[PDB]
DNA sequence: CTCTGAATCTCTTCCCGCGCGCCGTAGGAC
DNA sequence: GTCCTATCGATCTTCGGAAGAGATTCAGAG
């Protein structure tokens, strides 16, 4: 999901992009 | 002039249409209104509707609702059914007037206790309208000839 | 697979059969004592896949040795069996099809492309009346629908200088004939002509409508059904009962229907039956 | 419905015999009645080969093929009997022809 | 009762549910909501593809468990193709996309 | 003569787990 | 008896739901 530890997952990828 | 009316009647039951027909124009004593009911057959293309010699009268036109196993007439409006056609009755007044056992080819049997088994044909028994096909009995291929109405192409 | 989005578009008769790895034509699926599934049925072994595991229907293969191999005993091809659950068919219908929900949707999108009122279309597709196109010399609308009556008095009053056809086949040749930016530069420059805002809104839906369609790469008549996928077989299983008896299947019923009334349809259009019948037939057609 | 009957051929008789007793059998449990078997005459061939391979010419050896012949038939064959003989497996080196009829 | 692993339906790959089968707890829709209020994803992915419905990756999970591992494999629940299928059953071309 | 009101039609929606119990194509033709 | 084709293709499916909203038809008049 987008929020939370998968959130944090998301927001690593889009910033290492 | 009694022009041709097709109806819808109940599959497989399409013999008791015409028939439940036949008896209730007598009975009605309609029988200046109905020429013959056609269910044409071959050795029935249309498991389906029938046609009926018929004038258009609103106690026609109920009494054939009042038939078992009718619906009803097909037509462009309930209120008034169609005929079929002038040259549509003469096509098929026409009509109702009017597969080698290849080596190698796999079959069932049609009849017979072998029936509705899968074989393989082994060889042509062509001139003595017969069979033989290949099955499996005994856990081999084993020799076995049937006649040539056993076939199941 | 691995994916990032997700797209949903009609799907072009052609593209159908891209998805289809073969054509159901026998309604019948196994027998009812042998439990093989029988050929050319909604539960083929060729098309959808085989049933055993690693195994072949004929038998001559039994390992992995012969996987992805051709049998040609009984032709199904053998591989893994869980494939058996991602083929599909596809039913080439003897006579084209109105998709049911385009046409009954909460507005109707078959009606709103045509400007069609939705009774008028479904007394058209279920075969109740003639519409008139390419209406030529004649003073008939360009879709300007017509009961047999009024057919039988345009059979004669002209010639063949129109065409009136009835069901989805005359909508196909609405759908066909639709030179959709052009119609919809047309209205919406009408709809600078008038203020009815009684009209105004449901003009913006259909010029809205227009403009979607013509963006999207979907054309007209893929809302008319010409050929039917049929759903992988693993995924409607025919699972037996406690004794000699499988439980009943909705979807397996619903294509048995379909297959049977689609297939007399054929065979009457083989043997010339008359148009009576015929026009039945495909309105029984489309209703299953 | 007709009988099927069956001609075994074998060059060994107890396995004919013992494909014999199994084919009956296997009839008579499936609730068939079945006629026979009932031997049929044995067809022994004969080969007389000179065994000196010059010329002793009175050195002859004699050597003798039989064909063991039994006819089983089964009077009205269910279904499920024929698939009851349908699925075992009779000996091989043995020679099956099924008439029908 | 408890479920370790045994039965799984046939359309859809999710376990049996009930006493009499060997079936395990449905994990509703209230609960999908209540773990989305925690920030617990991987619990979620976990609860709703391996334990679940991707045949390959609950047998890779089986194995990394016995092995001492502990690393989950999602991939995909089957169920959601399944859906594909009958969408494309229709005259919907409902696809997968890359970018 | 058909434009904005209403007025009447159809379509869609209705907590969630558990646990049993049973019941589950039909008629007629060869 | 088994094995086949087909759907009330001479009925009347249940009236003991609210509601909420669009959609589709009809007035009083510009
Ligand atoms: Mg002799
Ligand atoms: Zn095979």
């Amino acid at each position: 999901i987008p929020a939370g530890t998968g959130y944090a997952y998301h927001q690593d990828r889009m910033r290492r992009r | 002039k009694k022009r041709w009316y097709v109806v819808q009647a109940f599959s497989g039951f399409e013999g008791r249409v015409a028939t439940s027909l036949r008896e209730h124009i007598k009975l009605h004593n309609m029988e200046d209104l109905f020429g013959e009911v056609m269910v044409p057959t071959e050795e029935k293309f249309f498991p389906g509707y029938v046609l009926v010699q018929m004038v258009m009268n609103d106690a026609s036109w109920h009494l054939v609702r009042s038939v078992p196993r009718v619906m009803g007439f097909i037509g462009g409006t309930s209120d008034r059914p169609a005929p079929i056609s002038d040259k549509e009755v003469d096509a098929i007044m026409n009509r109702l007037q009017q597969t080698l056992f290849e080596p190698g080819e796999m079959v069932r049997v049609n009849d017979g206790p072998f029936a509705d088994f899968n074989g393989v044909v082994e060889e042509v028994d062509y001139e003595k309208s017969r069979l033989k096909v290949s099955v499996s009995i005994f856990g081999r291929a084993t020799p076995v000839e049937l006649d040539f109405s056993q076939v199941e192409k | 697979e691995e994916f990032d989005a997700i797209k949903i578009a009609l799907a072009s008769p052609d593209m159908i059969r891209s998805w289809s790895f073969g054509e159901v034509k026998k309604p019948e699926t196994i027998n009812y004592r042998t439990f093989k599934p029988e050929r050319d049925g909604l539960f083929c072994a060729r098309i959808f896949g085989p049933v055993k595991d690693y195994e072949c229907l004929c038998g001559k293969y039994k390992r992995l040795k012969h996987r992805g191999v051709i049998c040609e005993k009984c032709g199904v091809e053998v591989t893994q069996t869980k494939v058996r659950r991602e083929r599909m068919g596809h039913i080439e219908l003897a006579s084209p099809t109105a998709h049911i929900w385009f046409l009954k949707s909460l507005p109707s999108r078959i009606g709103l492309l045509l400007d069609m009122p939705l009774r008028d279309i479904e007394r058209v597709l279920y075969f109740e009346s003639y519409v008139v196109i390419e209406g030529g010399m004649t003073n008939l609308e360009r879709q300007q629908i017509l009961t047999e009556e009024q057919y039988l008095d345009a059979l004669e009053e002209f010639g063949d200088e129109f065409d009136a056809k009835m069901g989805a086949e005359a909508i196909q040749a609405l759908l066909k004939s639709m030179d959709l930016e052009q119609e919809c530069e047309q209205l919406r420059e009408e709809l600078n002509e008038t203020n009815s805002e009684t009209k105004r809104k449901k003009l913006t839906k259909r010029i809205k409508l227009l403009e979607a369609f013509v963006q999207s790469g979907n054309k007209p008549e893929w809302m008319i059904l010409t050929v039917l996928p049929v759903l992988p077989p693993d995924l409607r299983p025919l699972v037996p009962l406690d004794g000699g008896r499988f439980a009943t299947s909705d979807l397996n019923d619903l294509y048995r229907r379909v297959i049977n009334r689609n297939n007399r349809l054929k065979r009457l259009l083989d043997l010339a039956a008359p148009d009576i019948i015929v026009r039945n037939e495909k309105r029984m057609l489309q209703e299953a | 419905n007709q009988r099927i009957r069956i001609r075994l051929k074998a060059f060994d008789h107890r396995l004919i015999d013992q494909a014999t007793a199994e084919i009956v059998e296997t009839a008579k449990r499936t609730g068939a009645q079945v006629r026979g078997p009932i031997p049929l005459p044995t067809r022994k061939e004969r080969f007389t080969v000179l065994i000196s391979p010059h010329v002793n010419k009175d050195a002859r050896d004699q050597y003798e093929i039989r064909t063991h012949l039994r006819l089983v038939d089964i009077v009205e064959p269910t279904e499920k009997t024929v698939d009851a003989l349908m699925r075992l497996d009779l000996a091989a080196g043995v020679d099956v022809q099924i008439s029908l009829g | 009762h408890a479920r370790s692993t045994g039965s799984y339906s046939l359309v859809t790959q999710q376990p049996l549910g009930g006493k009499a089968q060997f079936g395990g707890q449905r994990f509703g829709e209230m609960e999908v909501w209540a773990l989305e209020a925690y920030g617990a994803a991987y619990t979620l992915q976990e609860m709703l593809t391996v334990k679940s419905d991707d045949v390959n990756g609950r047998t890779k999970m089986y194995k990394n468990i016995v092995d001492g591992n502990h690393q989950m494999e999602p991939g995909m629940p089957e169920s959601f193709n399944v859906l594909l299928k009958e969408i494309r059953s229709l005259g919907i071309n409902i696809e997968l996309e890359d970018e």
